C-alpha cells in the first residue's frame, strides 16, 4: 500500500518562506529516486525539481533555481522542499511524486492521467 | 511412411515461403516519429508523404522507409514505447518557440536513458524558426527568465549563419541546440549518436536529411565492428 | 465535500485493516517446517524451434499437449508440432505490432491483437483449406494487453486503457465491461471453473471479478511496483503475482492476505511471466537477466534455474499433463524443457 | 471528483462486510493438496525415459 | 635414414601449434547454426585453409625422415602451395567485402551480398588448386628441359609468377584501405566537432604490416636466389610465412564478441 502525505503550505506574503515535507511509507525509501511538481489554477502540471537515492545529483528548473533546495532524509523517510523568497507566481498546489522502478536511471510520471504514485498536494497562496 | 513423407514435405514449402518474405524486408528501412500539438508534425508528415498506429511510405534513390506514427493511445508510455526498439532511428520534433522546452527536453532525457533504447539514434528537428526570429526582435526574451545561463552565452565558433540573419535569433538557435547536445553527449556509450537539424515550417529538403543521417547511422555501426572506430 | 468522503474512505480503511489483521494467528512457513525438500531440479532442453525473423512476444498451448501456437514481430502467427518440429501453419498479420495471442479449448480458432485496438479471430477448420479472418472486434480505446477464450462463442480481453470486457463473437458486440483500475491491465487469469477470474494492473493491485454479475469482489495490494503476471493455484483457492520489484507473493482467496514472499539479495530484475506445475508444488517465472528460476512454492527456497537465452525472456508455459515447459524469448528461438 | 469519492466509498462499504477465515486452515488445505497429487507430478518425480513423448 | 637438423623439429612445433589454433577456430564457427553470415563464412574459408596449411607441414617431415618415400613429398610440396594460394585468397576476399559493405551500406543485406560470396569463395578455391597442380605436373625437374628453383622439386617460372601475383594482391588491398581511410577520416572530424584516432592507427598498422613484413622476404628471395644458395635461407625465410597463419586467427576471429561470448561460456 504505497502512500505519500504532505504537510506544510499555507498563505503567506512576498519575501517570505516555507518549508514543506513529505512523509513515504510502504516502499523500500531508499531504493527509489524522488521529485517535486506542481499544477497552478489555470494551468497543467509543471516539474520543479528532483533528487536521487543518496543525493548527490539535484536538478532544478529555469525559473526557481538559486531560490529553492530539495533534501532528504533516508533514516526517516522524509523529503523537505525549502522555499525562500516567494512571489505570487508561486500561487499553486504542490504533490511529491516517486518514479515507477528501482535502480532506474529515468522517469514518466507527470501526467494528468492518474499517475498512482503521487499524494494529495499541499496549497501555498502568496498575496498581500 | 504414409503419415510422413508429406508432413515432412508441407513443412518445407511453408519454409520457403517465409524466407522469401524475409528477403523483401531487409531492404527497407523503419522509423519512429514523436512529437507534440504545437510542433508543426503534421505538415512535416503531410511534406513526407481512431486507431492506434498510422503508417506512411516512401522511397529515395531506389531505398524504401516506413514511418510510423502514434495514435489513439494514453497520456503514459513508459510501457507502449518498449516494442520500439530495433527501428532504424528516432525523429524527434521540437518547437522551438507552461515551460515546453523543459518538459520536451526531459522527454528527451528519458528516452536516452532508458535500457532497450541505449542503442538508437534521434534525428532531432527545431520546428518554426520563423516565429523564433520575429518573436525574439520584438522584446519577448522569454528566454531569459526560464533559463539564466543564456545570460552567460557567446555564439560558438563552427556557427554558420545564413546572409541577412540577425546575431541575436544566431544565439538564439545555438543556444537551444546546445541545450540538446549537453544531454545527448554526457551518458552515451560510443553506440548512438545525434543528429541536429533547423528545420523551417513547410520545407522541401528533410526527405534527403534523413536518408543521409541514415546512411551515417549504419556507416558508423560497420565501422566500429571492425575497431576501426 | 471531499474532506468527509476522503475521511470516510479512511476508517473504512483502517477497518478492513483490523479485521484483516485480527485473522493472522499463524503463518505458512510455520507450518511447513517438518517437510522435506523437494531436492536438485536438473532439466534439460529437448528441442529448439527456428523459423521466427524478430522476437517472439507470447505463446500458448493446446489442449491435446502437442500443438502451441507462437506471435512475431515479423507480423507472424506460427502454428507448430512439438513431437516432431513441423510447421503445421503459419498466418501472415494485417499488423506487425501483435502482443497477445490465444488457442481455443477445442481446436479451430485462434486469435491476436496488439497495438491496432483491435482483437482478430481466424477460423482453422477452413473446408477449403484456407485460414482467412473471421472476426475483427473494435471496441477498446487502447492496446490489447491480453485474451483467453471462455468456449467458441465468448471471449474476455483487457486493455491499456484500464478496463476489461467480455465479448460475444457471433454478434460482435461487447456484454460486460468490467471497470474500477486505475492503471494499464497487463494479465488475466481464468479459473478451472470459469465462473471468476482475476486480473492485475499498473497499479500495484490485483482484483477479482464475478464473470456473470459483473462485479468486483475482492481488492488485492502489497506489492511496491507495477504487476506483470499472474495465474491460478490449481485448485482455483490461491494466486501468484510478480511485478518489477523483483519479488514473487502468494495470495489466499479465503484468508484475503498475502501467505509467502520469493525474493533473493541478487535478484534486482523485474519478472516476465510466472507459471505453477501440474501439483502446484514447484513454482517457474521468468526474468529480465535472460534465466528462468525454479523455486519450491511451500518453504520459498531456490531449487533450480534454466538458463539457455541469449536476450530478455518474454513468455513461458506449462502443459496439462505436466511432461514439459516451454519458453521463448527475444532471441527468437523457442526452447523446450524436460526432466530426466 | 465528487462522484469518484461516491463510488470509492460505496465499493469500500462492499468489500468490508465479507467473512474471513484464519491463515492456518487456509495453509493446511494448501499442504494437504499439495501432498495428495505428488505421485502424478512427472516434473517433480522424472519418468523413464520409455514413457517420455520427447526422448 | 637421414638424420635431422633443428630447423625441422622447429617447423614441426610451428605446424603443431598452427594446426592447434585454426581446428579450435573452425569447431567453434561450424558448431552453431547462427554463424552463417558472409563474413563468417570467409573468415572460416580463411581457417580451413590455414589449418591445411598447419597439417601440411607435419608430413614433410615424417615423410622423408621416417617413411622414406619420394612420391608423397611431391605431394605434400603441392597440397603447401595450393593452401598458401588459398589462404592470400581468402584476405583479399575479406577486404574486398568490408570495402563493399561501407561503400553499399544502406542496401548490404539481400542475396546479392550472398551470390557474390559464393561467387568469390568459387573463384578463391579454383585459382588455388589452378596454382597448386604445376608441382605435379609439367613443372618437375630431373628433365634437363627446366632449371628447378629455390625449393627442390619446383621450376623457376612457378616462384616467379606466384611472385608477381603476391605483388598484386598487395597493390589492390593498399588502395582499398585508402579508401575506407578517408571515410573514417570523415566520421572522426564530425564526431569530434561537437565535443565528444588511436584505434585506427593502430588496428590498420597491424593489419597491413603484418601481412607484408611476414611475405616480402620470401618472395623477393624467389626473384633473387637460385639452386645454388644454401638451405639456411630457405629455413630462415620460411618461417614469418608460418607465423602469420598463427597472426591471422586472433585478429580476425577472436576480437569478435560473439565467439569471445561463446568461448568464455565453454572454457569456464
Ligand atoms: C591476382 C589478381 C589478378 C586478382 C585481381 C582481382 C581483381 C580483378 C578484383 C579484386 C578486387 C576487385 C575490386 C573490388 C572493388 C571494386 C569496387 C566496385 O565498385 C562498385 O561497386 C561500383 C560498380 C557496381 O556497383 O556495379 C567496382 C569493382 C571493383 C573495382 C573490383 C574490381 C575487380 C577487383 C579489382
Ligand atoms: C595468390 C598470390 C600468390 C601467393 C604466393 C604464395 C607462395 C607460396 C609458394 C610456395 C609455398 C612453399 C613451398 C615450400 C614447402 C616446404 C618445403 C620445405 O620445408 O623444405
Ligand atoms: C588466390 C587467387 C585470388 C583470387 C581473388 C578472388 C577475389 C576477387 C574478388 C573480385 C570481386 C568480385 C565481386 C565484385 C563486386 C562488384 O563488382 O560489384
Amino acid at each position: 500500500q504505497v502512500q505519500l502525505q504532505e504537510s506544510g503550505g499555507g498563505l503567506v506574503q512576498p519575501g517570505g518562506s516555507l518549508r514543506l515535507s513529505c512523509a513515504a511509507s510502504g516502499f523500500t525509501f531508499s531504493n527509489y529516486k524522488m521529485n517535486w511538481v506542481r499544477q497552478a489554477p489555470g494551468k497543467g502540471l509543471e516539474w520543479v525539481s528532483d533528487i536521487s537515492q543518496s543525493g548527490a545529483s539535484i536538478s532544478y528548473t529555469g525559473s526557481v533555481k538559486g531560490r529553492f533546495t530539495i533534501s532528504r532524509d533516508n533514516a526517516k523517510n522524509t523529503l523537505y522542499l525549502q522555499m525562500n523568497s516567494l512571489k505570487p507566481e508561486d500561487t499553486a498546489v504542490y504533490y511529491c511524486a516517486r518514479c515507477p522502478a528501482p535502480f532506474t536511471r529515468d522517469c514518466f510520471d507527470v501526467t494528468s492521467t492518474t499517475y498512482a504514485y503521487r499524494g494529495q498536494g499541499t496549497q501555498v497562496t502568496v498575496s498581500s | 511412411s504414409a503419415e510422413d513423407k508429406a508432413a515432412v514435405e508441407r513443412s518445407k514449402m511453408i519454409d520457403r515461403n517465409l524466407r522469401e518474405d524475409g528477403e523483401k524486408a531487409a531492404a527497407t528501412h523503419r522509423l519512429l516519429l514523436l512529437g507534440a500539438g504545437e510542433s508543426g508534425k503534421s505538415t512535416i508528415v503531410k511534406q513526407m508523404r481512431t486507431s492506434g498506429i498510422f503508417e506512411t511510405k516512401f522511397q529515395v534513390d531506389k531505398v524504401n522507409f516506413h514511418m510510423f506514427d502514434v495514435g489513439a493511445q494514453r497520456d503514459e508510455r513508459r510501457k507502449w514505447i518498449q516494442c520500439f526498439n530495433d527501428v532504424t532511428a528516432i525523429i524527434f520534433v521540437v518547437a522551438s518557440s507552461t515551460n515546453r522546452l523543459q518538459e520536451a527536453l526531459n522527454l528527451f532525457k528519458s528516452i536516452w536513458n532508458n535500457r532497450w533504447l541505449r542503442t538508437i539514434s534521434v534525428i532531432l528537428f527545431l520546428n518554426k524558426q520563423d516565429l523564433l526570429a520575429e518573436k525574439v526582435l520584438a522584446g519577448k526574451s522569454k528566454i531569459e527568465d526560464y533559463f539564466p545561463e543564456f545570460a552567460r552565452y557567446t555564439t560558438p565558433e563552427d556557427a554558420t549563419p545564413e546572409p541577412g540573419e540577425d546575431p541575436r535569433v544566431t544565439r538564439a538557435k545555438y543556444f537551444i541546440r546546445d541545450e540538446f547536445l549537453r544531454i545527448s553527449t554526457a551518458s552515451g556509450d560510443g553506440r548512438h549518436y545525434c543528429y541536429p537539424h533547423f528545420t523551417c515550417s513547410v520545407d522541401t529538403e528533410n526527405i534527403r536529411r534523413v536518408f543521409n543521417d541514415c546512411r551515417d547511422i549504419i556507416q558508423r555501426m560497420h565501422l566500429r565492428q571492425y575497431e576501426l572506430l | 465535500e471531499l474532506d468527509q468522503l476522503r475521511q470516510e474512505a479512511e476508517q473504512l480503511k483502517n477497518q478492513i485493516r483490523d479485521a484483516r489483521k485480527a485473522c493472522a494467528d499463524a503463518t505458512l512457513s510455520q507450518i511447513t517446517n517438518n517437510i522435506d525438500p523437494v531436492g536438485r531440479i536438473q532439466m534439460r532442453t529437448r528441442r529448439t524451434l527456428r523459423g521466427h525473423l524478430a522476437k517472439i512476444y507470447a505463446m500458448h498451448w493446446g489442449t491435446d499437449s502437442r500443438l502451441l501456437v507462437s506471435a512475431s514481430q515479423d507480423g507472424k502467427l506460427i502454428i507448430w508440432d512439438s513431437y516432431t518440429t513441423n510447421k503445421v501453419h503459419a498466418i501472415p498479420l494485417r499488423s506487425s505490432w501483435v502482443m497477445t495471442c490465444a488457442y481455443a479449448p477445442s481446436g479451430n480458432y485462434v486469435a491476436c491483437g496488439g497495438l491496432d485496438n483491435i482483437c482478430s479471430i481466424y477460423n482453422l477448420k477452413t473446408r477449403e483449406g484456407n485460414v482467412r479472418v473471421s472476426r475483427e472486434l473494435a471496441g477498446h480505446t487502447g492496446y490489447l494487453s491480453c485474451c483467453r477464450f471462455l468456449d467458441d462463442n465468448q471471449i474476455v480481453t483487457s486493455s491499456g486503457d484500464t478496463t476489461c470486457a467480455l465479448w460475444d463473437i457471433e454478434t460482435g458486440q461487447q456484454t460486460t465491461t468490467f471497470t474500477g483500475h486505475t492503471g494499464d491491465v497487463m494479465s488475466l487469469s481464468l479459473a478451472p471453473d470459469t465462473r471468476l477470474f482475476v486480473s492485475g494492473a499498473c497499479d500495484a493491485s490485483a482484483k477479482l471479478w464475478d464473470v456473470r454479475e459483473g462485479m468486483c469482489r475482492q481488492t488485492f495490494t502489497g506489492h511496491e511496483s507495477d504487476i506483470n503476471a499472474i495465474c491460478f493455484f490449481p485448485n482455483g483457492n490461491a494466486f501468484a503475482t510478480g511485478s518489477d520489484d523483483a519479488t514473487c507473493r502468494l495470495f489466499d482467496l479465503r484468508a484475503d492476505q498475502e501467505l509467502m514472499t520469493y525474493s533473493h539479495d541478487n535478484i534486482i530484475c523485474g519478472i516476465t511471466s510466472v507459471s505453477f506445475s501440474k501439483s502446484g508444488r514447484l513454482l517457474l517465472a521468468g526474468y529480465d537477466d535472460f534465466n528462468c528460476n525454479v523455486w519450491d512454492a511451500l518453504k520459498a527456497d531456490r531449487a533450480g534455474v534454466l538458463a539457455g537465452h541469449d536476450n530478455r525472456v518474454s513468455c513461458l508455459g506449462v502443459t496439462d499433463d505436466g511432461m514439459a515447459v516451454a519458453t521463448g524469448s527475444w532471441d527468437s528461438f523457442l526452447k523446450i524443457w524436460n526432466g530426466s | 471528483s465528487i462522484a469518484q469519492a461516491r463510488k470509492l466509498v460505496e465499493q469500500l462499504k462492499m468489500e468490508a462486510n465479507i467473512d474471513r477465515i484464519k491463515v492456518s486452515k487456509a495453509a493446511a488445505d494448501l499442504m494437504a493438496y499439495c501432498e495428495a497429487h505428488a505421485k502424478e507430478d512427472p516434473l517433480l518425480t522424472p519418468v523413464p525415459a520409455s514413457e517420455n513423448p520427447f526422448r | 635414414l637421414p638424420s635431422p637438423k633443428a630447423w625441422d623439429v622447429v617447423l614441426c612445433i610451428s605446424g603443431t601449434l598452427v594446426s592447434c589454433e585454426n581446428a579450435l577456430v573452425v569447431a567453434i564457427i561450424v558448431g552453431t547454426p547462427a554463424f552463417r553470415a558472409p563474413m563468417f563464412l570467409l573468415v572460416g574459408s580463411l581457417a580451413v585453409a590455414d589449418l591445411l596449411a598447419g597439417l601440411g607441414l607435419v608430413l614433410h617431415f615424417a615423410a622423408v625422415f621416417c617413411i622414406g618415400s619420394a612420391e608423397m613429398s611431391l605431394v605434400l610440396v603441392g597440397v603447401l602451395a595450393m593452401a598458401f594460394t588459398a589462404s592470400i585468397g581468402s584476405l583479399l576476399a575479406i577486404t574486398v567485402d568490408r570495402y563493399l559493405s561501407l561503400y553499399n551500406a544502406l542496401t548490404y543485406y539481400s542475396e546479392t551480398t550472398v551470390t557474390r560470396t559464393y561467387v568469390m569463395l568459387a573463384l578463391v578455391w579454383g585459382g588455388a588448386l589452378g596454382l597448386g597442380l604445376l608441382p605435379v605436373l609439367a613443372w618437375n625437374c630431373l628433365d634437363g628441359l627446366t632449371t628447378c628453383g629455390v625449393v627442390y622439386p619446383l621450376s623457376k617460372n612457378h616462384l616467379v609468377v606466384l611472385a608477381i601475383a603476391f605483388f598484386m594482391v598487395f597493390g589492390i588491398m593498399l588502395q582499398l584501405y585508402a579508401q575506407i581511410c578517408r571515410i573514417v577520416c570523415r566520421h572522426a572530424q564530425q564526431i569530434a566537432l561537437q565535443r565528444h584516432t588511436r584505434k585506427g592507427i593502430a588496428t590498420l598498422a597491424v593489419v597491413l604490416g603484418a601481412f607484408a613484413a611476414c611475405w616480402l622476404p620470401f618472395t623477393v628471395y624467389c626473384l633473387l636466389g637460385d639452386a645454388h644458395s644454401p638451405p639456411l635461407y630457405t629455413y630462415l625465410t620460411l618461417l614469418p610465412a608460418t607465423y602469420n597463419s598463427m597472426i591471422n586467427p586472433i585478429i580476425y576471429a577472436f576480437r569478435n564478441q560473439d565467439v569471445q561470448k561463446v568461448l568464455w561460456a565453454v572454457c569456464c
